[PDB]
Order: structure tokens, then C-alpha cells, then sequence
């Protein structure tokens, strides 16, 4: 799913 | 936080008022004014090919400006450079990137 | 999968050591690393591809030029946008422009994207040792920054999402007296830790090592 790290 | 954010923002520390009083001659050589006393209140940082620093720098009493200083790696020689500053900086206000 | 592997070492599949400079687009060196490096070890065709793209482009895919990114989702941006250019056509510049973003100058293609499950460090090495080098974020600290040989090991990082704040390129893995470490492609010049690259605890997620990390899948 969407890579958790990725935010902001 | 992204790889690469700055981060999130943390009370001012002993080091980064050093950071800034090493600093403070810059910010005068670039506007030609001359600040009184600027007390860092609250900084942010972001991994880059050294470091970059956003500070929040109470300069004059009700009122605060936001440098942004870069301390390279401590193998490329070098100071802190002061790469930017943002006048008229409420309190509260957020510190940001640029 | 063997105990050591230096994709530098098989061939010519690891592009030059560079910096970003005071710009927050080390994902994109990140990004750009196991591009080239995939089409290299698909073709044996040597390119450097431009990070200042996906600085001033790669915005739909939660990036933020250099204010942050991460490789995964910028290499869903070069699948989606059909490419990436150079440098000779679109050169590093370490601040964020508009995008000049010109279709029939793509050079590179990614048809896949390949995202190691959450902490699975193990599967790191798998990608590693079968298939490219691997992109991943980890957690930096001063400490860190003074790095200039060995193994780097560290007790003040934590492990956890939140702190990752660094993109590198794993391009092999070793043990050397009993301590098993990870050979990592830096984004701050051939002047920094061994020539750019520098050799991080490997066995026990050091510092996050292995939170977000990727590796392309190139259309070739
Ligand atoms: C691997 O990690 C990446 C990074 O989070 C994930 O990327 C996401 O991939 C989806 C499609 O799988 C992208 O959706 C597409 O969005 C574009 C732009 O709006 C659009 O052209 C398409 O209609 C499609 O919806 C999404 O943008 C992308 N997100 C990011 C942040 O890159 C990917 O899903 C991960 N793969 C797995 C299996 O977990």
C-alpha cells in the first residue's frame, strides 16, 4: 500500500 | 516525518543560540541594521548534505524573526552560513522551510 | 543468497558518488541511484539520471522537493510520468524550480516498483543479492555525520517511522569480524565516510534501516 514514511 | 522534512520543532538549546550569536553578524551585514540581544525560542532541522537550521529568534521583544543557517559536514571544513531569514515573525507561527 | 555482495563489484552497475548539497532531495539521489543501477545491470548502458526532476515534478506523489520525499513514490512518478531525463538535459541545481519536465528526453523507464514489506530486513538482502541495489531511509544523527570508516553501529537512534529521516543506496552487504553490515551509496560527495559510501550495522534494523524501502523495476 503507500510506504509508510512518505507524508507532509 | 519524510526523508528529508525538517523536523519537528523542539525548544531552543544553548547550541543554537551560539548558532545564532555566531550568526547575528550576518543577518546585519545582509539588512545593514543592528539588532540588540536575539534570544533563540525554537528551531528545526533537516538532514541535507550537512545540516540546515530554522530558528526562531526573538531579536527585539515582541517581535521574532526566522533565520535559516547551514553548518556543514564535519569533514568539508567551513562555519555556520546564514542562507536566508524571514522578518516581521509572529510568536506562534509556524516554522518553515525555505 | 550469499554472504557478501558488492553490486558495485559485479560489473559497472553503480553510478558516481554525488552531493545535494544544502537541498533536501537526498530521495531523489536515492531514486535516482537504483534507476540507474537497474538499467545498468538490464543493459550494461551506463546513465545518470537528473534529480532536479523529480525536485521540481515528482509533487503528485506526496513529494516535496527539497523539503523532503521518498523513493518509493517517486518511482511511482517516473512509471505514471513515462520517464526520466539526464542531467546533460535537465542538470542539479539543489532548489526547487518549476517543472521542465520534456517527454522525448526520457532516457530511463519504470514499469514496476517493488517495495520491501515494513521492517522485513531480511527481504533487503534478497533484493540485494538476487535482483538491485536497494533504496531505504533510515535514521540520521550528529553522530552520524562525523562517520569516516567501519561499521556504524548506534544506541542514540531509535528504530521506529518517525525519526527515519535520511535516504541512502544499499548497493551490498558483508560481515567483517563477526559483525554483519550493509555497504551504503551516500548523497554527499566523494569526500565524506569511504569515498561517499559508508558500511552501517546490518542483522538488526539499525537506525530504521528498513521502514520504507524500495527498488525499481525498469522498462527496458
Ligand atoms: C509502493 O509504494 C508506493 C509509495 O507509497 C505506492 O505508490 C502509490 O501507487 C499508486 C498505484 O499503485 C499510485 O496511484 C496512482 O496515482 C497517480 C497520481 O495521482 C494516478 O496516475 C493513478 O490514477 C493512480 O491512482 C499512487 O500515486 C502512489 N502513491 C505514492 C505516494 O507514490 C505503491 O502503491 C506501493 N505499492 C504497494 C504494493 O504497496
Amino acid at each position: 500500500e503507500p510506504q509508510n514514511c512518505s507524508a507532509t | 516525518m519524510i526523508p528529508g522534512g525538517l523536523s519537528e520543532a523542539k525548544p531552543a538549546t544553548p547550541e543554537i543560540q551560539e548558532i545564532v550569536d555566531k550568526v547575528k553578524p550576518q543577518l546585519e551585514e545582509k539588512t545593514n541594521e543592528t539588532y540588540g540581544k536575539l534570544e533563540a525560542v525554537q528551531y528545526k532541522t533537516q538532514v541535507v548534505a550537512g545540516t540546515n537550521y530554522y530558528i526562531k529568534v526573538r531579536a527585539g521583544d515582541n517581535k521574532y524573526m526566522h533565520l535559516k543557517v547551514f553548518k556543514s559536514l564535519p569533514g568539508q571544513n567551513e562555519d555556520l552560513v546564514l542562507t536566508g531569514y524571514q522578518v516581521d515573525k509572529n510568536k506562534d507561527d509556524e516554522l518553515t522551510g525555505f | 543468497y550469499p554472504p557478501s555482495m558488492d553490486w558495485r563489484k559485479k560489473g559497472n552497475f553503480v553510478s558516481p558518488v554525488k552531493n545535494q548539497g544544502s537541498c533536501g532531495s537526498c530521495w531523489t539521489f536515492s531514486t535516482t541511484g537504483a534507476l540507474e543501477s537497474a538499467v545498468a545491470i538490464a543493459t550494461g548502458k551506463m546513465l545518470s539520471l537528473a534529480e532536479q526532476q523529480l525536485v521540481d515534478c515528482a509533487q503528485n506523489f506526496n513529494n516535496h522537493g527539497c523539503q523532503g520525499g521518498l523513493p518509493s513514490q517517486a518511482f511511482e512518478y517516473i512509471r505514471y510520468n513515462k520517464g526520466i531525463m539526464g542531467e546533460d538535459t535537465y542538470p542539479y541545481k539543489g532548489q526547487d524550480d518549476h517543472c521542465k519536465f520534456q517527454p522525448d528526453k526520457a532516457i530511463a523507464f519504470v514499469k514496476d516498483v517493488a517495495n520491501i514489506t515494513m521492517n522485513d530486513e531480511e527481504a533487503m538482502v534478497e533484493a540485494v543479492a538476487l535482483y538491485n541495489p536497494v533504496s531505504f531511509a533510515f535514521e540520521v544523527t550528529n553522530d552520524f555525520l562525523m562517520y569516516r570508516k567501519g561499521i556504524y553501529s548506534s544506541t542514540s537512534c531509535h528504530k521506529t517511522p518517525d525519526k527515519v529521516n535520511h535516504a541512502v543506496l544499499a548497493v551490498g552487504y558483508g560481515e567483517e569480524n563477526g559483525i554483519p553490515y550493509w555497504i551504503v551509496k551516500n548523497s554527499w560527495g566523494p569526500q565524506w565516510g569511504m569515498n561517499g559510501y559508508f558500511l552501517i550495522e546490518r542483522g538488526k534494523n539499525m537506525c530504521g534501516l528498513a521502514a520504507c524501502a524500495s527498488y525499481p523495476i525498469p522498462l527496458v
